[PDB]
């Protein structure tokens, strides 16, 4: 205990200097962040931790609030951080700490984790291409872009073979392969025919969006079966206490007909008679399970093996590609140290780098054999500078328009010395080929402009918010002018009769929220808007006269 | 303005030993035998 | 309209309920058109239109479309002022802890989860996994699992193991925590855990738990999941000049949160690796901390400016925050300022307003009166007319200005006479002209001060101005009721010059028919202004039934006193103007006119005094010249004498006879005595001139020298500055406090040479620095006292108590520093006061002791009056009108609804700024008067030789004359050599006591033989062999170097018979042995003939300033607290030196648990067989005030403080009525601690508001059950202000975040009921004319 003697000495003398805390810090902690966190911990007692020997009156003037419960929980803290050394809360320091825990990669380790990614997505495509309705969608997609509803060489990346005629060749390959398998289902070589049907697709080259569509469409056709596997198990083992060996034997393995369930309503058990609770429920799952069998050409247990090939292969490669992502985190931090002081915080530049680093891995091709630290350096050069372009100023500037200023910042700095004293704005019309107005609005744009806690200062500690005036308010001279104009109209319209005042109250919006038109006022009285226009012009001429306009003419600003 | 160290540490880091430090900062009346102390005539005041 | 303001925690559904949409993009505006975006930070679909009744698209721009929502941009056609009040929400993609509920120091989340703060801040920043309802898989719920430990404990356990990190973990902890289930199990273990720390922690947690169930908040609401954004008109994006803009920093913080939430949204859309999403969630949590409070986590992030950003906490908290800087200190229309000038043609009730300022301030008044009379038709015509300022708008404005006060206010508004209302008189020029009498009430001189002038608009505020704030309604100082409109410097020179006689002036010895003849003689130039004549004077006296009995006599006056008699009203006698009439004499004259005649004739009299003083000071021609400083001719001789003396002591320091310290002390004393000698010579040279004569002989008289005429009248300054003009300057100080030993033998009628002028600048620069540093902290104490005393308003007419302090004047030793007529005046008699015959009631009860009653009881020589005090009032949240007394700014009894807490805060603060801002410490009894001696605690013994030595402890001396009142009050030492007997009236000039601090005997009661038993030298005594005479001395020892064989045992001073039989104590069956504490000089022998009262065992041997009134109110515990006698009963010692001695006071009929840890360095007043009652002295020195409240009554810490605070005020000379310290003390100790909880609904260890205790105990005794007893607590005035009831009030002087978090988690309410509450809220105060409005609203609730 030394920091407890620091607490006791501070409350025993009414102050603390920097010398007393620096003599009562422990031996293990080094850097200045944590020790001024400790200064805050002792400073909100508050025992007035300031620099020098304090004055004489300012211990009796300075007050000690609030005894003692904040000091109770601070004693609970300060007698307990005398044990561990690794405590800080900074995401930058803790990010350096949890980033050093991942080692780098070699060249060989990089390409073999890349081929782990390649064989992982190959296992995913093995699970995809082992399903027929994806290739039925491929049939109907090539059919719908046979009418050129899309662009097929943009819908698929040609094929892995540039030309639509060879894209026609491999699709004429498909429909012949499809009919020598599906038409000859009637089961000896039919699954071998689907096998040859599966082989001809794994040399087709597509777009990931037109790849991900059929993956997620069978995903909702997968978890529906996983909902069916939930629909049985949530309502057999716990609903009725049917034992799971009746679930392990009867359902699990067969899964197909209406025999694993509806024959168990005669097992002479509590749960067997309790299946009448769930006989009508899973009869909806007795059809919709086999409806999926009407949508695969296979059985449900063969679907349970298809997505389990898909899930584990995805869980291998996405973990593999994150093992490549985690390895090159030391690369990204070296790049973001060069882009730091241009507006955005340090952790934000980094986290936009790992976003492109994840996207660089998805488009990295190790068959080219270049190093990965040359490919991902392009994306982090984009993604850091793009988020510096997109998300750094309080007023968002479009990305190219930043490059207009950045080219202007790069050129006008160069003509500051290559010309003489200053570069004029009209001189910059000569150097860059922007014609003196699309160069002028570039320099009209502000820069993260001014705070409104901006000290003016030394007036009343006044800030810049104290002197900005609102022009869009209502000054009470104009408002009482407007209010007295409301009553001065009401007395001039007291000098008119029933009809002419009322059209003049509904041609404009006088105590009604329109401003009807000439026919609309004439719609009320069935007049074809001509006498209504005259009786407006008659009453308007009636209000033109002196000693009829003796109050209103003064109401006009003259 | 860091933590304190006892200020003979800065003399020891400058390679001064204990007898050399006392050689610097003190005055030496010497005792001998029987039981004689040589006197400085001013040094007695207290 | 709302009647209460309720604080809670925001539900996430409620945050979405306030919202008008979601902010999704961190764009603010369009950057090209400066237009609001589609879903950006300054959205228009969410917050509204940028222009009033106009869409962003442009289609439905008509005022006919009001209320519709456009189909192209989604905005609603409304006013653009609706985006001042429209919020949106931010649905955060991950939960995030509220940093107010985490990094507060009580840390409500941490205190709630039964986990320390390091636990939750480790889990929240993604280090540790946390078990939430972990089944039965070998774990503990709410446990830290570090990452590797979680991984290897997930092994061998197929259960899902329920371990989260981050705010998902803390949210599922806070949701799954049942508060009331935990309350029942906590009370269940509270049934079986009566320890100290265990029971303390259990009840300490259960307090927040019982509040959290009774509030209605949910604990999962502390973890935020959806974030409210401010309206865009509270973080605006104003377009400035030249294309430049200006935003608030909340825009940057909300942009940071929207950026990190969008990126976290993508990083959880992307199935990223967990470390970068951990870093993203931790970053977003940090951004929420920086947005809500930029700096409670560390560090406060700076933008493109190197100051930290202002966050939402920083927008409510702080000096510049809305709670301080915008809820009270706010600019005001219908106001203006200009400099002040004198213009003394005014009356007391008018200021001189300029004409351009009255044209500007009174503009709507001018418009209404100008078009009502119809000189303009349109308000545009009125605007153009008074912009032209035609010849008629001055007539309309002087019509408007007639009886319409203006609040003239000067800036350091220390008290309520800084704002007074004046009727405005239109002058030209541009300076406010201001009546010269109230310049001493504003402390406003004419070296260029500016007074701000406001206008009261309403008839209620016009009548508040006229009825309270008019400068004639406030002519008594509210601190002490003396008039504050004292004529200050030129008026007193005029009144002193006309009324001060001359020995041979023109027109001596004439006889005039009255003052009319006197003014006719003076104004024609036949008589001088001061010539002793015999004027016939008609002076009226109302010494009857309000009669004004007239009486005409023939007085021996001067001419000018007769001329001044014309302006006197009737009720005053002539002898009040028959004198010199300096400054204090005009103060007493205006005071007499007020006390006799009332308020209006005092105002007319003060105006006529001011006019006559200026006029006859003008006709004085009172110049100042270079021959008005007569340098004394003996000044050269006193300077040469002191130079010869310091030459002699310079020799005797060169000779080594004295050292340099004593030589510096001797030359400082010599030069200061020479400076006093020179000042005495010049002041005797100046105040007596020689004039000649009626008979031609030499005749001394008081000199008409204008510098003496200014110093002696009290016009300006005093004889110290006249010493620095004519006499020598003196010894000059240093900023070190030291004194420059080479003095300044010159002055200011001669010059100063370069050395003395460089010497003077140390003291003058220190004085001006301390002046200009004190004015930057003028009303810090006034602020600190209005915080404690905000909500004290007189609410009751008479509560009907019988208690109160019993007031007696400050007789400290000789004289009385402040008599009874100063204190007991205006207070209410708590009892019936009888005559000294103890036979008839003098003043009945419930009486306002005015000056007639106090004159009566001072004629009856009454001495012990029990006033009605504020600290013993029987009403709640207020005082009654009689337990306070009278108003002192009016002379009447107080009204119902005067804010006496704020008034007393100002009347301690505004006289308190006249105190020094830095603190400063400074044989036989001199028997002078004669009379009877009274003694309390009187148990004396006779001696054989006729002398006396008192053997009772606190027998202090009281001398009474034949008048009842005390004459000489002193502390008699324990056994000092008295020549005083008992009770017999002695004559003055004979010593009553020969004290010696070397003499504290243990003088006997009965005569006899002092033999010694249990007496061993060596282990109890020292070997004391006095060679001095050859006497047997046994001087006893402390616990230092004796044995432990005789340490606990005590030596016997046993006085026995001539045979050796143990004589009894008279009254007590114990023996006669007087066992001794440390260091007693004993001369005894075994078996020597000594008498009763023999000298057996003798024992050997004012701060001022404003920091003292700082430390007296904060109630500091001094480092040497005079320890007391905690309980009545006779005393014994305790354990010898385990660091501290113990001392067991043993009550003869009660238990004795108190063996107090007494240090041996603070020596005993008492012997260890000496009976002292409770509240009696043990140590010597500054008595701690809490010990006065615990032991003695509440009138003994009330009497202690208001005599110790007034010992600071009367030390400097500042007078203040002691109501004002009593309402602060009454609001100080409104805390009681419970000890017997009884059938009352409070805990044992509970500190609560005392007037809630006294009403529950009023009602729970009003049933057939019995109520609690309580021990009163007293606190400091920065700590008493902490425990307010309100949270809107408390957040304006305390730290807002700790206040608002403590208020929110309690689900607290604020029925407003307070001065600072309703001022912020915008209602009437519950004090003033708005008391009846708070009756009118407290009528409709009991409907
Ligand atoms: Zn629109
Ligand atoms: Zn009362």
């Amino acid at each position: 205990s030394q920091l407890k003697l620091l607490v006791t000495r501070g409350k025993e003398q009414g102050y603390l200097t920097y010398a007393e805390v620096n003599d009562h810090l422990p031996e293990d902690i080094v850097d200045s962040d944590q020790i001024e966190d400790i200064i805050q911990m002792i400073n909100d007692m508050g025992i007035q931790v300031m620099e020098e020997a304090p004055d004489a009156d300012d211990l009796m003037l300075a007050e000690n609030t609030a005894d003692e419960d904040a000091a109770e929980a601070a004693a609970q803290v300060l007698s307990s951080v005398e044990s561990e050394i690794g405590r800080t809360t900074d995401p930058v320091r803790m990010y350096m700490r949890e980033m050093g825990t991942v080692e780098l990669l070699t060249r060989e380790g990089e390409i073999d984790i890349a081929k782990r990614i390649e064989d992982g997505i190959n296992q995913v495509q093995c699970s995809v291409a082992e399903y027929p309705e994806a290739i039925t969608y491929l049939l109907e997609q090539y059919d719908r872009v046979e009418a050129e509803e899309a662009r097929l060489s943009d819908l698929i990346t040609g094929f892995v073979d540039i030309d639509p005629e060879l894209a026609r060749e491999k699709f004429a390959e498909l429909r012949a392969q499809y009919v020598v398998t599906r038409d000859t289902i009637k089961h000896a070589t039919a699954q071998e025919e689907i096998l040859k049907l599966s082989e001809v697709f794994k040399q087709f080259r597509l777009v990931p969006k037109q790849f991900d569509y059929l993956v997620n469409s069978m995903r909702v056709m997968m978890d529906r079966v996983r909902t069916q596997e939930r629909l049985i198990m949530k309502l057999c083992v716990e609903q009725c206490k049917m034992p799971k060996k009746n679930f392990i034997t009867l359902f699990t393995g067969n899964e197909t007909s209406d025999t694993w369930f509806n024959a168990a309503i005669a097992m002479n058990k509590p749960w067997s008679e309790k299946l009448h609770d769930v006989s009508e429920e899973v009869h909806r799952a007795l059809q919709k399970l086999q409806q999926i069998e009407e949508e695969t050409g296979l059985t449900i247990e063969q679907v349970k093996d298809i997505n389990r090939r898909m899930s584990i292969g995805e869980a291998k490669a996405r973990r593999a590609k994150k093992e490549m992502v985690e390895a090159n985190l030391r690369l990204v931090i070296s790049i973001a140290k060069k882009y730091t002081n241009r507006g955005l915080q340090f952790l934000d530049l980094i986290q936009e780098g790992n976003i492109g680093l994840m996207k660089a891995v998805d488009k990295f091709e190790y068959r080219r054999g270049y190093k990965f630290s040359t490919y991902a350096t392009w994306w982090i050069r984009q993604a850091i500078t793009r988020s510096i372009a997109d998300q750094a100023r309080t007023i968002r500037i479009p990305v190219h328009m930043i490059e207009t200023i950045n080219k202007l910042n790069r050129i006008s700095r160069q003509m500051l010395q290559e010309m003489g004293r200053e570069p004029t704005p009209e001189e910059l019309a000569e150097r860059m080929l922007m014609p003196e107005d699309k160069i002028r609005k570039v320099l009209k744009i502000a820069k993260e402009p001014i705070s409104m806690e901006t000290p003016i200062g030394d007036d009343e500690d006044s800030h810049l918010g104290d002197f900005i005036e609102d022009t869009t308010l209502e000054l009470p001279l104009d408002s009482a002018t407007t209010e007295s104009l409301r009553a001065a109209t009401h007395d001039v319209l007291a000098g008119l009769t029933a009809r002419e005042a009322k059209v003049l109250r509904m041609r404009f919006g006088i105590d009604m929220n329109t401003d009807y038109t000439l026919e609309e006022v004439g719609k009320q009285f069935d007049v074809t808007r001509e006498r209504i226009r005259q009786i407006e012009a008659k009453a308007l001429r009636k209000l033109r006269h002196p000693s009829r306009s003796e109050v209103l003419r003064s109401f006009l600003d003259d | 303005r860091r933590r304190k160290l006892p200020a003979t540490i800065i003399l020891r880091a400058l390679n001064y030993t204990t007898e050399q430090i006392l050689d610097l900062f003190f005055e030496k009346v010497i005792f001998e035998i029987k039981l004689q102390m040589e006197l400085v005539p001013e040094r007695l005041r207290g | 309209e709302f009647d209460a303001i309720k604080i809670a925690l925001a539900s996430p559904d409620m945050i979405r309920s306030w919202s008008f949409g979601e902010v999704k993009k961190p764009e603010t505006i369009n950057y090209r058109t400066f237009k609001p975006e589609r879903d950006g930070l300054f959205c228009a679909r969410i917050f509204g239109p940028v222009k009033d009744y106009e869409c962003l698209c442009g289609k439905y721009k008509r005022l006919k479309h009001r209320g519709v929502i456009c189909e192209k941009c989604g905005v609603e056609v409304t006013q653009t002022k609706v985006r001042r009040e429209r919020m949106g929400h931010i649905e955060l993609a991950s939960p995030t802890a509220h940093i107010w509920f985490l990094k507060s120091l009580p840390s409500r989340i941490g205190l709630l989860l039964d986990m320390p703060l390091r636990d939750i801040e480790r889990v929240l920043y993604f280090e540790s996994y946390v078990v939430i309802e972990g089944g039965m898989t070998n774990l503990e719920r709410q446990q830290i699992l570090t990452e590797e430990q979680y991984l290897d404990a997930l092994e061998e356990f197929g259960d899902e193991f329920d371990a989260k990190m981050g705010a998902e973990a803390i949210q599922a902890l806070l949701k799954s925590m049942d508060l009331e289930q935990e309350c029942e199990q906590l009370r269940e273990e509270l049934n079986e855990t009566n320890s100290e720390t265990k029971r303390k922690k259990l009840t300490k947690r259960i307090k927040l738990l019982e509040a959290f169930v009774q509030s209605g908040n949910k604990p999962e609401w502390m973890i935020l999941t959806v974030l409210p954004v401010l309206p865009p008109d509270l973080r605006p994006l104003v377009p400035l000049d030249g294309g430049r803009f200006a935003t608030s920093d909340l825009n940057d913080l909300y942009r940071r949160v929207i950026n990190r939430n969008n990126r976290l949204k993508r990083l959880l859309d992307l199935a990223a690796p967990d470390i970068i999403v951990r870093n993203e969630k931790r970053m977003l949590q940090e951004a929420v901390d920086a947005l809500l409070d930029n700096g409670r986590r560390g560090r406060a992030i700076t933008g493109s400016n190197k100051r930290p950003l202002k966050s939402l906490a920083d927008m409510i908290k702080g000096k510049q925050g809305r709670f301080r800087q915008n809820l009270l200190g706010k600019r005001v229309d219908y106001s203006g300022r200009s400099v002040i000038t004198v213009g003394p043609y005014l009356r007391l009730h008018q200021c001189g307003l300029p004409k351009k300022m009255a044209l500007e301030l009174f503009k709507p008044f001018i418009y209404g009166k100008l078009e009502l009379r119809g000189l303009a038709t349109t308000i545009k015509a009125a605007k153009k007319m008074v912009e032209r300022e035609e010849a008629v708008v001055w007539d309309i404005l002087d019509e408007v200005i007639r009886e319409h006060p203006v609040l003239l206010n000067r800036a350091p508004t220390l008290h309520r006479l800084g704002i007074q209302a004046f009727e405005p008189v239109l002058i030209e020029g541009k300076a406010i002209q201001l009546h010269p009498l109230v310049c001493a009430a504003y402390n406003a001189d004419f070296d260029g001060d500016q007074m701000a002038v406001h206008v009261p608009l309403t008839l209620e505020a016009q009548l508040e101005a006229r009825a309270l704030m008019m400068s004639t309604n406030n002519i008594l100082s509210p601190a002490n009721g003396e008039p504050i409109i004292v004529p200050s410097q030129d008026v007193v020179l005029g009144l002193y010059y006309m009324t001060r006689d001359c020995v041979n002036a023109k027109g001596e010895g004439m006889v005039l028919t009255g003052p009319k003849e006197a003014e006719r003689l003076y104004r024609s130039g036949l008589a001088s202004l001061h010539a002793r004549v015999k004027v016939r004077i008609t002076e009226y006296e109302k010494d009857a039934n309000g009669e004004l009995v007239a009486k005409t006599s023939l007085k021996d006056t001067t001419v000018g006193r007769a001329i001044l008699w014309m302006i006197v009203p009737k009720g005053l006698p002539y002898s009040i103007v028959n004198q010199a009439l300096g400054k204090k004499a005009i103060s007493k004259m205006l005071n007499t006119c007020y006390r006799i005649l009332g308020l209006k004739p005092t105002v007319i009299f003060a105006d006529q005094i001011m006019y006559t003083g200026f006029a006859y000071a003008a006709r004085s021609g009172a110049s100042v010249g270079i021959d008005d400083m007569v340098i004394p001719e003996k000044k050269h001789e006193i300077i040469s004498e002191a130079e010869a003396e310091v030459a002699e002591i310079q020799e005797q320091f060169q000779s080594g006879l004295v050292t340099a310290g004593e030589r510096y002390n001797k030359v400082i004393d010599i030069w200061a005595a020479a400076n006093d000698r020179v000042s005495k010579a010049m002041m005797d040279n100046l105040q007596t001139e020689t004039v000649i004569n009626r008979d031609g002989q030499e005749e001394k008289q008081v000199s008409f020298n204008s510098i003496y005429m200014m110093a002696d009248s009290g016009a300006r300054g005093s004889a110290a500055q006249i010493r620095q003009l004519a006499g020598m300057r003196g010894l000059m100080a240093k900023p070190d406090g030291s004194i420059i030993e080479t003095p300044i033998t010159a002055n200011f009628r001669e010059g100063l040479n370069v050395l003395q002028y460089f010497i003077s600048t140390h003291g003058a620069r220190k004085g001006l620095a301390d002046t200009a540093l004190k004015t930057a902290n003028s009303g810090y104490l006034t602020r600190r006292l209005v915080d404690v005393a905000q909500d004290l308003v007189v609410t009751e007419d008479d509560c009907g108590t019988h208690e109160g302090i019993m007031m007696t004047p400050v007789i400290e030793g000789g004289d009385v520093k402040e008599p009874l007529r100063d204190r007991v005046l205006g207070r209410v008699t708590a009892e019936d006061v009888l005559k000294p015959g103890t036979a008839d009631i003098l003043v009945p009860r419930n009486t306002l002791l005015h000056e007639q009653w106090c004159d009566l009881l001072e004629e009856n020589s009454v001495d012990a009056v029990k006033v009605r005090s504020v600290v013993s009032c029987d009403t709640d949240f207020g005082v009654c009108a009689h337990c306070y007394g009278r108003d002192l700014a009016r002379g009447h009894i107080i009204n119902k609804g005067e804010a006496i807490g704020v008034i007393a805060a100002q009347s301690i603060g505004e006289p308190g700024t006249q105190l020094t801002m830095r603190t400063f410490h400074i044989s036989s009894i001199q028997v002078k008067n004669k009379g009877s001696i009274k003694l309390s605690n009187v148990k004396s013994v006779v001696n054989s030789s006729g002398k006396l030595v008192i053997t009772s402890r606190n027998t202090e001396l009281k001398l009474i004359d034949e008048f009842g009142r005390t004459k000489e009050s002193y502390k008699v030492p324990y056994g000092a050599v008295l020549a005083k007997g008992d009770g017999e009236q002695v004559a003055g000039g004979e010593t009553v006591a020969n004290w010696d601090p070397h003499t504290m005997p243990v003088i006997t009661e009965v005569s006899g033989f002092v033999r010694f038993t249990d007496m061993i030298d060596g282990q109890t005594i020292t070997r004391q062999t006095d060679e001095l005479t050859g006497l047997s001395s046994l001087v006893v020892l402390d616990s230092a170097e004796r044995t432990a064989g005789g340490k606990d045992l005590r030596p016997a001073l046993k006085i026995v018979d001539a045979q050796g039989n143990d004589v009894l104590i008279p009254g007590t069956d114990m023996p006669a042995q007087y066992f001794l504490p440390g260091k007693a000089i004993v001369q005894l022998e075994d078996g020597v003939q000594i008498s009763s009262g023999d000298t057996l065992a003798r024992i050997p041997q004012i701060t001022g300033g404003l920091p003292r009134v700082a430390d007296l109110f904060e109630a500091r515990r001094p480092k040497e607290p005079a320890i007391l006698a905690e309980i009545s009963g006779i005393v014994s010692f305790g354990k010898e030196t385990k660091g501290k001695r113990r001392l067991v006071i043993t009550p003869v009929d009660g238990s004795d648990p108190y063996e107090e840890m007494i240090p041996k360095w603070r020596q005993l007043n008492v012997f260890e067989g000496e009976r002292v009652e409770r509240g009696d002295v043990i140590s010597d020195g500054p008595e701690a005030p809490h010990d006065i409240l615990r032991l003695r009554g509440v009138h003994a810490v009330t009497r202690y403080i208001v005599n110790e605070v007034q010992d600071v005020y009367r030390l400097q000379g500042v007078k203040i009525n002691d109501k004002h310290i009593e309402v602060i003390v009454r609001q100080m100790l409104r805390k009681a601690t419970i000890v017997n909880a009884g059938s009352s609904d409070f805990l044992e260890g509970e500190q609560v508001e005392y007037s809630r205790v006294k009403i529950a105990n009023r009602e729970l005794e009003a049933n057939g059950k019995v109520g609690a007893t309580y021990s009163r607590d007293l606190l400091g005035i920065t700590k008493a202000s902490l425990a307010t009831e309100s949270f809107i009030s408390a957040a304006s002087f305390q730290e807002t975040t700790r206040v608002l978090t403590e208020a929110a988690v309690a689900g607290k309410r604020d029925e407003l009921r307070g001065l600072k509450e309703n001022v912020i809220v915008g209602r009437l105060i519950p004090a003033g004319t708005g008391y009846a409005y708070h009756q009118d609203r407290m009528r409709r609730r009991a409907a």
